[PDB]
DNA sequence: GCTGCCGGCGGCTGGAGAATCCCGGTGCCGAGGCCGCTCAATTGGTCGTAGACAGCTCTAGCACCGCTTAAACGCACGTACGCGCTGTCCCCCGCGTTTAAACCGCCAAGGGGATTACTCCCTAGTCTCCAGGCACGTCTCAGATATATACATCCTG
DNA sequence: CAGGATGTATATATCTGAGACGTGCCTGGAGACTAGGGAGTAATCCCCTTGGCGGTTTAAACGCGGGGGACAGCGCGTACGTGCGTTTTAGCGGTGCTAGAGCTGTCTACGACCAATTGAGCGGCCTGGGCACCGGGATTCTCCAGCCGCCGGCAGC
């Protein structure tokens, strides 16, 4: 359903086929893996038992590079924000 | 009651309350925090919605109405930042990028 | 006797794939060796992981997941 | 046509389309006889026939063009076994 | 000589590049991503060592592949040769 | 502070590698590369140290960054 | 009543207690069993075993009486198992080992 | 670990030391090997849908990554230290 | 024919710079005893994953033949390989020298790290109802064929 | 050095029909609504180790200059991979067919969890003496360039 919301709201007039979507959904699955293992890492290498916003942005700014990464920062930050500001 | 879903209230088409389960339930830290499951589905909506507008422009270039894991293929292997990070990565039924090394084309 | 079932206009095909322009006769053995070296090293962890999961049938599954473990991670079967 | 010229064509023509290269039930016997020796009485999902058939097809294409790089090194236009040996040392599989 | 060479690094272990150079380098090319930064000295000879490794690796593949060549001197190209096969610059 | 990498340094580099001729044009290539894989392990080198809200660079991130690289290091810890 | 330590029940000379609150605090499962510690401990002193003695056969034969992690590179290097198993570690003060191409040596 | 591989050397070389240098760089190599077997144990507990890290879990792990003989020398040393372990309580 | 004659030919001789060994003195520093503390072994109990048994059942290998399409064998031939002669000009290799790293010593202080009172944030516990997976069920516009023209070659004059 | 005939490609008209897209049903898990108690958070102080400074001195880089041989270019022998025709031989498949291995539900039981005590393993901190470091000098170890006896053409007859 997210994958379909996300082509409409790009292309909504593109359709897609079945194993095309299958791939997106590995590969969402392995990035999922990629960051949250990296984050673990993170976590753990300063001793700490939490998982926060801190730990997985370091983790996107190692993982995605360069433009990508400037990219996801600000979508991020803007995106926790308004989750804080209203509740 | 008026239960409100976490997804509407963090303006994302993605199950942040999914991605939390998945985080708890993943075994990679003891503790989970709140912003982190919104911060993975705003960075994931990012990445697939760049791929798959990518995939859909390919798509139309090539004159096709769906989308095929070829398209992907060409879409993918054309953007250098994408690729370094799908290096190591091989699709099902993606072909290859056509190209011809200069030297065995003939003299005109 | 089997292994020949790789039929040289296959190789050609493929190589032509590749973009080759011309091609020896030589390297139609050395290809199915790197085959069947790659082969054994992927099935020895497929079955490996089917003997840990203590079944008969080896899926899709077992496949792909030794083959991202070395390193190769492929797209399009369920990952 | 001159010598060449229907390799040129092949070339082209085959470099767009995305279809396997080798027939399943050769590829199918080859997977199955090697699997006796390390277990027998087994059984096969095709699935896992066609990923390990693209894999196959992956890596040979990729050693292929890293043998196309080592002939053009080579200062040739044919391809010989030494390169693939060279191609295969210096990724460091065979070290 | 070259060969009386060749036979003399290729026992000994220590690095064969100045420290305060390469130190003065690392703050160089460091000094861009944040300013007033502190290198602890050990870190300075891991990278020192790690950059040897990698180097002496790249020069011993572009040697075996200038060999390959049929030449025994190596220029540039065989250096971006490697480097493609070995899956880095590309 | 590029230039501190001497034309000897190289060479005798290139010796230990098992080279028995050197041409002309290796030179700033190499310096070039070089200078490539040593930013490449110093943007993850101060993002490391920029997470632990240090101003040091410890052996230890370090370390860590060359094996989030794929080359890990022996001797420093770990 | 007298305690004793699981190592000399197990007859092993490596930390089975340590070994266990690793994986505890490890937090790779949520729960382990009771023989997993004593393999590990089992499998590490066993690799350990051989590669100390791998560098003392090196290091007797330099006729030195410590390890130097030069005899380190050695032993592993001339292993070709063990350069398999370890190819990517890079070791310090290792070197590299002793080899010239055939051709760049004279005609005689 | 130093107490541990002293005892090791004094087990197999009596008579041969180890400077603080190897001492480092093979404590890092064990504490490598622990975290790659560790994570790979952990890694099949998951993929086999468990939640128990049992000596078989272990026994896939060393089997899955250690290539060729030391496979089947520590399989063998870890079977017997284990019977070795439940028969003497 | 047969005299010199001439240049190479390899075979040997010996001088030449290079690499190695052990003695003899001098340090630097892994290996060992001591203290105590801090975490690890012991008891004692629980309650919940994990093993068994017991079913259901979806599914993968057998075989079977009709067709056919690609694979194997042969065959002129010309092009691309491999080798040999050659003309340099571009690295190697000592030498004077000009220079910059390394030791060596003494400081200040901004930064790293251990303690401490606390607070407030995610976990622990239930109820509830609504988003998402499954079983269909279509009518599509998504494919697929078969047709018809332009084109880039290799020959000719 | 410019045209012609050609096997190729390109476009384009119906077929034509498995399955993306709804469309509902139903269900289980995520949000709504309660503390708590322990993980992190400033605040503090107390080391510390690092950037910095300024004489020697000393091994190392560098421009110069001479030299010799590795390499790219060009030419020629030659042989084997390619384009093409003729079998022929194996893959596709479509049809059933069979039991085997995979999946899930239930009942039980035993072993990892956790809490409270009690004792020793070892991390630390000196400490004496033990094994590598270095120097010079004698001992070999190869590497080179010339001398020389021999040999096979080379002008004459």
């Amino acid at each position: 359903i997210y994958v379909y919301k996300v082509l409409k709201q790009v292309h909504p007039d593109t359709g897609i086929s079945s194993k095309a979507m299958s791939i997106m959904n590995s590969f969402v699955n392995d990035v999922f893996e990629r960051i949250a293992g990296e984050a673990s890492r993170l976590a753990h290498y300063n001793k700490r038992s939490t998982i926060t916003s801190r730990e997985i942005q370091t983790a996107v700014r190692l993982l995605l590079p360069g433009e990508l990464a400037k990219h996801a920062v600000s979508e991020g930050t803007k995106a926790v924000t308004k989750y804080t500001s209203a509740k | 009651a008026k239960a409100k879903t976490r997804s509407s209230r963090a303006g994302l088409q993605f199950p942040v309350g999914r991605v939390h389960r998945l985080l708890r339930k993943g075994n990679y830290a003891e503790r989970v925090g709140a912003g982190a499951p919104v911060y993975l589905a705003a960075v994931l909506e990012y990445l697939t919605a760049e791929i798959l507008e990518l995939a859909g422009n390919a798509a139309r270039d090539n004159k096709k109405t769906r989308i095929i894991p070829r398209h992907l293929q060409l879409a993918v292997r054309n953007d250098e930042e994408l690729n370094k990070l799908l290096g190591r990565v091989t699709i099902a039924q993606g072909g290859v990028l056509p190209n011809i090394q200069s030297v065995l084309l003939p003299k005109c | 006797d089997n292994i020949q079932g790789i039929t040289k206009p296959a190789i050609r095909r493929l190589a032509r794939r590749g973009g080759v322009k011309r091609i020896s006769g030589l390297i139609y053995e050395e290809t199915r060796g790197v085959l069947k070296v790659f082969l054994e090293n992927v099935i020895r962890d497929a079955v490996t992981y089917t003997e840990h999961a203590k079944r008969k049938t080896v899926t899709a599954m077992d496949v792909v997941y030794a083959l991202k473990r070395q390193g190769r991670t492929l797209y399009g079967f369920g990952g | 046509y001159r010598p060449g010229t229907v390799a040129l064509r092949e070339i082209r023509r085959y470099q767009k389309s995305t279809e396997l290269l080798i027939r399943k039930l050769p590829f199918q016997r080859l997977v199955r006889e090697i699997a006796q020796d390390f277990k027998t009485d087994l059984r096969f999902q095709s699935s896992a026939v066609m990923a390990l058939q693209e894999a196959s097809e992956a890596y040979l294409v990729g050693l292929f063009e890293d043998t196309n790089l080592c002939a053009i090194h080579a200062k040739r236009v044919t391809i010989m076994p030494k390169d693939i040996q060279l191609a295969r040392r210096i990724r460091g599989e065979r070290a």
